[PDB]
RNA sequence: CACAUUCCAACCACACCUGGCGUGUGGC
DNA sequence: TATCCGCTCACAATGCCACACGCGCTGCTCGGCC
DNA sequence: CCGAGCAGCTACTTGTGAGCGGATA
């Protein structure tokens, strides 16, 4: 009996197998309360548990194991750990850990971690012996992340150009500036589709932040990949809170000399969020941001970087701008000269329903020298010296229209000479 | 022998007293007789957080048992330094040290 | 019982309170650190 | 066991020596907690400490030493020193100081300073006979520092347009005025690369501030020299107290009679900085900015000047414009007639590919009189006329052409004949 | 179906205050 | 070895009334299943 | 690191009665 063996399954299996075990109808609670309910009648029949969760450290102390299913959020089903234990296997926010657990004893409401047997997937033996964060010597991306599929499906295109506007690599800095409406969403499902097919080896993270619940709903059967998610249902609170969850899940992950990439949507909400969260400072700027607003986004943006040891952390997040209101603006003006990749898309090109509306030239990558060899990047300065005195809307049609007759990028490059 | 005998200083100076009983040692070039201070306050339980994650050096009993060669000079000299109220043992004024047991106890907490 | 022990609250944050308190505190103190002690198999002379 | 010997090596050397030194695990510690734990167990050896580090005056009174590890900042090593020591040998903000010190002793969280032996790598006996800033006599530059290596390297030419466009001279006031993305941080690594191959004896120091990671983890081990930074990983108040920290330090070595040279990058962040740290005054203009949060950019650009008696501040900051905010070009607005250098890069040369992408006539040196001789400067004079009528995109081709044909500007300069 | 209570025109309920202890002084 | 003598410790020493006042500073240690 | 409660910085009374050695036959 796992946690995530009941964490995973939809709510129809949980009710036939509650309603197979015996049990008061547990139509009538939730998904936590559900499995809850469920781990409390196994383990009354004399079962010793097994478990899985990542932790968060509290003020008081000890620390509670949240899963992807309460997308990282206090539930009846968090696995309570002393301090001590936090001090002994030396565990902190983000670190993933499976062992023997047991319901909550006599008085007792949540379940406690007896045996801890995989700290982030290693042996808790060794999860002493770790790096930290920011001790890290961070560096500028080298191993490239070819987005291309190859097989030449009609989607494939909005992943080729890709390869052709703005190079992606291990640890890189992106930020996707565009309009609302323009298919920003689309863009990130063929991103997070094409990396967990040619990467499988690297784990694949999503934030949705204040976001609609078909997006999450849609996403997480989409993805070949463990997603998180928040929508507008919850208050900045839970945002936030997840958002620690998440970076600290990616810090100690890419600590453990893993590749993590997260793909964060959208920034702007976070934003809001870390604004209306942090209290008044006195310090007051145009849209209404606070000053020290801002310090948390500088800071889960700042957490992206290359390692040499091993392992990287890239972080691709998405901000909204001609929404309107200055504040957005304000927020976009800050992240302008923060990352050194951009995908600008203009509303312009996606007002005709042409599809990817990518702004060729407006976007780029800072230091695309390392991420590519020197037959790419010349043909790549062939290409931009090309698209360049024309516009953004046709030329980015014709950019299509290239694309859509090679079925590879290597096709099109022998094809431009 | 170097044995290990327990000292009782006021509450809370237990390391003020220990560096004050450590320059009396060597104020009177007496190292020859006793050791170290051996300050068993290795707790370095903290409490962690929000901005705030320092360790605490504390936490332990006011003892701060030192390893020293039992005689009337040295008897005489660590309670000549104030502060060292207490001198526990059952005896009129010379008690009997701990043994290795206990020693070896004090080390794996001092280990861990 | 508890209002048996005289304990009021003076002007400010201080409080009038009784030497029971004390005595009652100074027990509760040593208790629990003997307590604390003879779980870590403190040494003899120690508990003592 | 000197500070330096474990502020300069990097994290792994410190692993395996408190491996061997028989420690805790001390890969769960900071940088700074690593040193001091390493300096207490050594202490606890019997050893008396050595270190160093620069001084910062606090309001309470007392001061700490920093060091380049934390760029100037709070610390766990950070060594304690008293007031009456700052007054007895004459300390304050800059003063860098190397001698005798100890672990904080009983109850104490921060090393204490026992015994000054090098105040600004001069006897602290002559400390005190210091002559301040404020009472210096400011002239113009009349040493040259030539820019040029000789070597004819590939890049060099970056460095040979600089003796033929704007001089440098020891106390120059130069501001780079360049759009995002057109080639500023190869432009500042190579004049610090020239400055530290011909000119040894000044010391260099760089400021990045609100930065990205990659280019500060670039730029500590590309220069020959001691460099300190900040990203936007960091609150504004650290930008300011690091500014402090390195103005102090260049101030307390030009009043030792050194010629110090600052490299500054950003000046616009540091503007935004300043501004989002200084509180509302009242007086608000167009872009967002108070009428006095512009007082420290002015008192930190000022700083610069040569000294009469011995020695000089140079001051090299760069500034961004065409961000698309006015705030930051009204910043650029009040440094337009602040500088009697500037480096002037037009993206429209950068948008061709073509480095070193410099406006030639827009750029210039007021009072280059006294920086070069008469052959140079009447040189100087027939190259501006010759490139004047010219545009500036493919005439600084033709120039960097006429470059890269001569291998030092003496043969570049006989041709022109 | 059964157990168990029912949240609002005057007003009943929502009140009124430092000898814990010691010291000093004075009076009978 | 019983037994008187000398040294040591616990316990006591109105009652009422009236007025006035007080228990600090630095330092140390423990406080916490959402 | 923050907050809350708590600790270090003697002798002019005299008398009475009971108890614990103690030293003398
Ligand atoms: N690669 C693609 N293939 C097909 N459609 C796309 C692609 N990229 C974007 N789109 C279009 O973009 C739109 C995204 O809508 P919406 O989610 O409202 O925009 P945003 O992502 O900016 O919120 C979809 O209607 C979709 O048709
Ligand atoms: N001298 C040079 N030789 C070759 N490439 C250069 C040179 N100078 C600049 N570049 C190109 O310009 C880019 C510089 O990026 P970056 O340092 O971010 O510029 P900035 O700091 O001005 O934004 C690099 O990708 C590099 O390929
Ligand atoms: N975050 C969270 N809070 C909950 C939940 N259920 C109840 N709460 C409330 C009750 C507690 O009084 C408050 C937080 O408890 P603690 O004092 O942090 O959260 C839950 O599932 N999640
Ligand atoms: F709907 Be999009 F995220 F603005
Ligand atoms: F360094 Be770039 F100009 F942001
Ligand atoms: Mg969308
Ligand atoms: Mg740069």
């Amino acid at each position: 009996m796992n946690l995530t063996e009941l964490k995973n399954t939809p709510v129809s299996e949980l009710i036939t197998l509650g309603e197979n075990m015996g049990l008061e109808n547990l139509a009538r609670m939730r998904k936590q309360d559900i499995i809850f309910a469920i781990l409390k009648q196994h383990a009354k029949s004399g079962e010793d548990i097994f478990g899985d969760g990542v932790l968060e450290i509290l003020q008081d102390g000890f620390g509670f194991l949240r899963s992807a299913d309460s997308s990282y959020l206090a539930g009846p089903d968090d696995i309570y750990v002393s301090p001590s234990q936090i001090r002994r296997f030396n565990l902190r926010t983000g670190d993933t850990i499976s062992g023997k657990i047991r319901p909550p004893k006599e008085g007792e409401r949540y379940f406690a971690l007896l045996k801890v047997n995989e700290v982030n997937f290693d042996k808790p033996e060794n999860a002493r012996n770790k790096i930290l964060f920011e001790n890290l010597t961070p560096l500028h991306a080298n191993s490239r992340l070819r987005m291309e599929r190859g097989n030449g499906s009609t989607e494939d295109l909005t992943a080729r150009v890709l390869d052709l506007a703005s190079p992606i690599g291990r640890g890189q800095r992106g930020l996707i500036v565009a309009p609302p409406k323009a298919g920003k969403t689309m863009l990130l499902q063929n991103i997070a589709q094409s990396i967990a097919y040619n990467h499988p080896d690297c784990v694949l993270m999503v934030l949705l932040i204040d976001e609609r619940p078909e997006e999450v709903t849609e996403m997480q059967r989409l993805v070949k990949g463990e997603v998180v998610a928040s929508t507008f249902d919850e208050p900045a609170s839970r945002h936030v809170q997840v958002a620690e969850m998440v970076i600290e899940k990616a810090k100690r992950l890419v600590e453990h000399k893993k590749d993590v990439i997260i793909l964060l949507d959208s920034i702007t909400r976070l934003a809001r969020a870390y604004n209306t969260v942090v209290p008044a400072s006195g310090k007051v700027l145009t849209g209404g941001v606070d000053a020290n607003a801002l310090h948390r986004p500088k800071r889960f943006f700042g957490a992206a970087r290359n390692v040499e040891e091993g392992g990287s952390l890239t972080i691709i997040a998405t901000a909204l701008i001609d929404t309107g209101s200055k504040m957005d603006e304000v927020i976009y003006e800050e992240f302008k000269g923060t990352g050194n990749m951009e995908l600008h898309l203009s509303r312009k090109i996606a007002e005709k329903r042409v599809f990817p509306a990518i702004d060729y030239n407006r976007s780029g990558t800072r230091k695309e020298e390392l991420l590519t060899t020197q037959e790419e990047l010349q043909k790549m300065w062939i290409l931009r010296k090309i698209i360049h005195p024309m516009g953004e809307i046709d030329a980015m049609e014709f950019l299509i229209n290239k694309l859509a007759m090679t079925k590879t990028n290597d096709d099109f490059f022998e094809m431009m000479k | 022998k170097k044995r290990w005998y327990v000292v009782q200083a006021f509450s809370g100076f237990e390391g003020r007293v220990a560096t004050s009983l450590r320059e009396h040692i060597k104020l009177h070039n007496m190292e020859d007789l006793f050791g170290e201070v051996m300050v068993p306050t290795e707790e370095v339980v903290e409490i962690r957080g929000g901005q705030r994650r320092k360790s605490e050096r504390k936490f332990f009993p006011g003892y701060v048992l030192v390893q020293m060669v039992m005689n009337d000079a040295s008897w005489h000299l660590v309670r000549s330094v104030p502060r060292v109220m207490g001198f526990i043992g059952g005896t009129s004024d010379r008690p009997a040290p701990i043994s290795d047991k206990e020693v070896d106890a004090i080390m794996n907490r001092l280990q861990q | 019982p508890p209002d048996l022990r005289p304990l009021v609250p003076l002007d400010g944050g201080r409080f009038a309170t009784s030497d029971l308190n004390d005595l009652y505190r100074r027990v509760i103190n040593r208790n629990n650190r003997l307590k604390r002690l003879l779980d870590l198999a403190a040494p003899d002379i120690i508990v003592r």
